[PDB]
């Protein structure tokens, strides 16, 4: 987008650094090329290479295109050991997101702290005319155009460019995580009635350079989250060390009315306090957790409670965030061993946190209470690794109404903001910060699971259940005055292809 | 003995924020607050005049001072006392693994934790857990440089009164201090009844009174973050102000003090698998000693038979038993690589 | 030698003064203040003259005579007040014993060994002594009883089986070091500090309030803020729903803590500091091409301990108050 007219910003060398490495678009080049790749070959070991372009040149930089992923395992936590190379399966409503919607041509390398200088050759982006993508697609023929550098630089012999041919013909296809072992987040969830599944949500740095590079102009909605160190987490972490911003809503709470007016199987629990929760739940925004975190919890109190009832059945459920606070901590480990002898800290991590109230409204099937003596003891104390309780002056108001309009005026806590989300095609992020700023008391959680693989199965799983590879879902969370009650009571569903909590 | 691929077991306590009221002599309770602060300080530092022993600085230019910027909290002026409120919940999940990808490991450490609590009651370990609750190590530093505190608690589940501790400096010194007021007993023993049934629970909710003089300092946990703002504070949004709250990882860590058995043993320590301190920096019980827990835990199958017989050595095998406990009621992930 | 993380916290810990107007109901109101816009002359130097020699061109004789406004923050004694009362609180502890981070332990032992042989061998008299007298003569009233009739101090110490102790018509009666020595209980009130630094977890805690007979609508001064427009910016606070001038936290402990007469020339007291600060002189003593800073001496701790181990009073006892007097109020000693 930044041709020849315009190529030269007459500041310094910058320029060439930020378009090689992927957050923003590319320059295009037509017969210019030796002004890049006689820089290019002294990146590693200005007219100098004529020569000696010939030496580190068996397999080293050819290499890393196996290294080279289009998803990061690495991202919050770098020892992980993959490497992904596959978009996705399926396609989604449009008021969603994914990796899907936005053009996959912005993958790199994050293998090594010491080969961090042979990502070159083979990782960049070139805009010919369009259709943008890398460089290692596009140059699997036998004629192609702009080799005047193969003809003119003698350098470059005729006896490996065959082996690059060969060496590349099938890579999109590779995914090979093992979780014997490393330290790869794995999480489970009922995709069927009866037969959960262990999946394991991972993040796309291009996503992240999508939800990256526009929020510069908007320093309202910045949220810096500087990162491991950036050595070994990859060159796109290099790319914008440092800043690594993220979304977050940009005002602060208010003071709602929970109610202007004054099914069944209504069970109601007010004054939840969570402390310690987490707030950066998916990679790209900071605010209120995950409702995969909810529902998980509402299905572990099921769970937990149908010891005897075993016909509870949940089901659906209403969420009314009556108080949220959000801000930066940080999260202390404990020395863990190095590997050889030597006792300390591992990597330093930069984290949000946050305090949430709120209340629950269940809608179940059983018919009545259980008891006030096994119901506390029948409840979790954890909710997205956070500590949720309940005060023990404050166990009266649990009960087993039979209609939603009188749950209502037993809330002793009075102030709303119910949720839902926001069913409007929203297919990138411009028509997100467009959508935005009208109310501005606005949300950006996580909505589910995109996946990427069949799934299948194999040894080290969570419970013998089988492992999909799956990433998350962006979509935006609104709240409610507060009538009828199918604009809430959220239920998660299974569309074989993605797995969405939505309001029935 | 070989530990399986991955294991690993959900924590047994679990604590919340202490937050902070203060109440006026009309006995009316607002939250505290704090401000930031510029100051001005000296040329303090030896990077500022020395580089390796030597010299590189002139004597006016270490007669400059710099500014710096650091929160302040204090007690304000015409104040009764601070009122803390905290609250604490033992369970029973020291005997289930969360995570195990065998089946020896998993019916040994349950059998394990059943003769252990048929030969070993759990009077140790809860009456170690409880006196950190009663006298206020969940307070550091704050208990210092005041004229007196006293703690009640409502436990639950209970029929009675509230239980309450005063003047805590003068004549709660020690264990016997403990042992002889009205109900120590029935408090031990609920959080007895907590670790040994399946699927129990005893909460506790604690409020401390602390008496500190006037315009006092009030000394909240800080921020973990790798211009010129030193001293940070956690902070939290209660009833339309922004207030701090003394931790929520951090008073867990001032109820699980009480590691006392490692090869010198001086004071307590904050229980964990290599023997952590902080002040004074060294790591004691150190993992070439044989005395960390992978090692204790690799040594657990000759555990399983000694408590089959009658006298245990009660030195060198019950010290191992009651730390083994405590890091099985601290937390997992003891996925050896 | 600097074991490359070492550290030490506070032993003496003060607070906010607070200042009130009493009047003759004895009723007590908090003391205000407010801002004021105000007209100077063009009274610089840079202005008129250049840099280095000859007055500008453009200062002409009608340009020196226009006046610039300027903002005060301003505050003084109502007229019908009585006097003022200023009310704080100071907390001795027993926190210099033994350092609070050090990373090797063999300099540790050593440093715990020098605070018990100074101990033992040379008293904690003359220090506490050296800080009881700053705080019963108002040392941390700082420029305020300058220009004032009489001000009188009043002690509430902790723990204490007896009365309030009073110190009265301090310009007149208590003028030398003999005159707090022939006071009823004062050494009674030092032997309390003493034990506060010689105990494991000792403590004492004083509470003090001083009036000041200011007269006719006289000036009050408080301390101010680092401002990085308005000149005479105060730090305040709110007492009774007000706002009310403090006079410092710290500048109350820098006021307490000025005991260092014992470096070279030998004049007056200053500020304990690694190396010796003066703030009227802007220049310092105790400088790192004198062996006399913190840590030249702190790089001498064992021929200390084995000279306090069989002591004349030339430099050695002195270098050594001063080591100790820089570990009651110390920090970071580390270089990285």
């Amino acid at each position: 987008l930044k041709e020849l007219i315009a190529s030269n910003p007459d500041d310094l060398t910058t320029e060439l650094k930020r378009a090689f490495r992927p957050l923003t678009p590319h320059i295009a080049i037509d017969g210019n090329e030796l002004d890049a790749l006689t820089i290019l070959v002294n990146l590693t070991d200005a007219k100098c290479k004529q020569k000696l372009r010939d030496e580190k040149w068996w397999a080293s930089c050819i290499n890393c295109v196996n290294y080279r992923q289009s998803h990061n395992p690495k991202f919050p936590d770098i020892r992980s050991e993959g490497v992904i190379r596959t978009q996705a399966l399926g396609e989604l409503p449009s008021f969603l997101l994914s990796s899907s919607k936005i053009p996959p041509y912005h993958w790199s390398y994050s293998h090594d702290s010491k080969y961090v200088n042979k990502s070159a050759f083979l990782t960049n982006e070139f805009c010919w005319d369009g259709e943008i993508s890398c460089l290692g697609e596009l140059l699997k023929d036998a004629d192609h155009p702009l080799w005047n550098t193969l003809k003119k630089l003698g350098c470059s012999q005729k006896t490996c460019k065959a082996m690059a041919k060969q060496l590349a013909d099938i890579t999109l296809t590779t995914i090979n995580v093992t979780l014997a072992p490393n330290y790869l987040t794995q999480i489970s969830l009922p995709d069927s009635d009866t037969s959960y599944i262990s999946l394991s949500p991972v993040a796309s740095l291009s996503m992240q350079s999508h939800f990256h590079q526009r929020l510069q102009d908007e320093n309202r909605h910045s949220a810096i989250t500087r990162f491991s160190r950036t050595t070994n987490m990859g060159v796109t972490a290099m790319t914008c060390g440092g800043a690594f911003r993220m979304l977050k809503s940009g005002a602060k709470f208010s003071s709602p009315p929970h109610h202007r007016l004054n099914n069944g199987s209504f069970l109601v629990l007010p004054n939840i306090r969570v402390c310690g929760a987490t707030a950066l739940s998916s990679p790209v925004t900071v605010g209120i957790p995950s409702l995969t975190a909810f529902f998980g919890f509402v299905h572990a109190f099921e769970r937990n409670i149908n010891r005897t009832t075993s016909s509870f059945r949940v089901e659906s459920f209403a969420i009314c965030v009556h108080q949220l606070h959000v801000e930066k901590r940080g999260l202390t480990a404990e020395f863990v061993e190095k590997g050889d002898g030597t006792i300390s800290a591992p990597a330093t991590r930069d984290d949000w946190q946050c305090d949430v109230v709120f209340s629950l409204i269940l809608n179940t099937n059983f018919a009545q209470h259980i008891d006030q003596d096994t119901l506390v003891t029948s409840l979790p104390k954890r909710l997205a690794r956070g500590s949720a309780k309940i005060a023990i002056d404050d166990f009266k108001h649990i009960n087993s109404f039979s209609t939603l309009e009188t749950a209502i005026e037993s809330l002793p806590i009075e102030a709303g903001r119910w949720l839902s989300l926001y069913a409007q095609s929203n297919n990138n992020l411009s028509d997100l910060l467009a959508a935005m700023t009208e109310d501005h008391q606005l949300m950006a959680s996580c909505v589910g699971y995109h996946l990427l693989e069949e799934p299948k199965d194999k040894p080290n799983s969570l419970r013998g259940y089988k492992h999909a590879i799956a990433e998350c879902i962006i979509g935006l969370i609104n709240s409610i005055t507060f009538t009828d009650p199918n604009t809430i009571f959220w239920s998660l569903k299974n569309y074989q292809n993605y797995l969405v909590v939505q309001p029935r | 003995m070989k530990l399986p691929t991955n294991l690993a077991y959900e924590r047994s306590i679990d604590p919340s924020d202490v937050c902070f009221f203060v109440v006026w002599p009309d006995d009316r309770k607002t939250p505290l607050t704090y401000n930031s602060r510029t100051l001005l300080g000296q040329m303090e530092a030896a990077s500022l005049a020395y580089d390796v022993s030597g010299q590189p600085a002139t004597a006016e230019a270490l007669a400059q001072g710099n500014p710096h910027q650091v929160d302040f909290c204090h007690v304000p002026y015409g104040a009764s006392h601070i009122e803390c409120s905290f609250s604490v919940s033992f369970s029973s999940e020291l005997r289930q693994p969360y995570k195990c990808n065998s089946s020896k490991v998993k019916q040994t450490l349950v059998q394990l934790v059943e003769l252990y609590e048929t030969k070993i009651g759990w009077t140790e370990l809860a009456t170690r857990y409880l006196m950190n609750i009663c006298n206020g190590k969940w307070l550091w530093k704050n208990t210092r440089k005041a004229y007196c505190w006293n703690i009640v608690l409502t436990p639950w589940p209970w029929n009675g009164e509230k239980v309450g501790f005063e003047d805590i400096r003068t004549n709660y010194t020690s264990r016997q201090d403990f042992k002889n007021n009205k109900n120590w007993s029935a408090i031990v023993e609920m959080i007895k009844t907590a670790f040994s049934s399946t699927d129990g629970l005893a909460i506790f909710e604690v409020r401390a009174t602390l008496h500190l003089p006037t315009n006092a300092m009030v000394r909240p946990s800080q921020v973990f973050t790798e211009t010129q703002n030193s001293r940070v504070f956690q902070s939290t949004t209660i009833d339309g102000e922004r207030s701090p709250i003394l931790g929520a990882f951090k008073t867990g860590a001032a109820i699980a003090t009480i590691d006392d058995w490692y090869p010198e043993a001086t004071e307590p320590l904050r229980v964990g698998r290599f023997g952590v301190h902080r002040e004074d920096v060294t790591c004691y019980r150190h993992p070439s000693t044989g005395k960390d827990f992978f090692s204790i835990l690799q040594q657990a199958e000759h555990y399983i038979e000694v408590l089959s017989a009658n006298k245990t050595p009660a030195q060198e095998t019950i010290n191992d038993m009651h730390f083994l406990m405590a890091n099985l009621i601290k937390g997992g992930m003891f996925q050896h690589k």
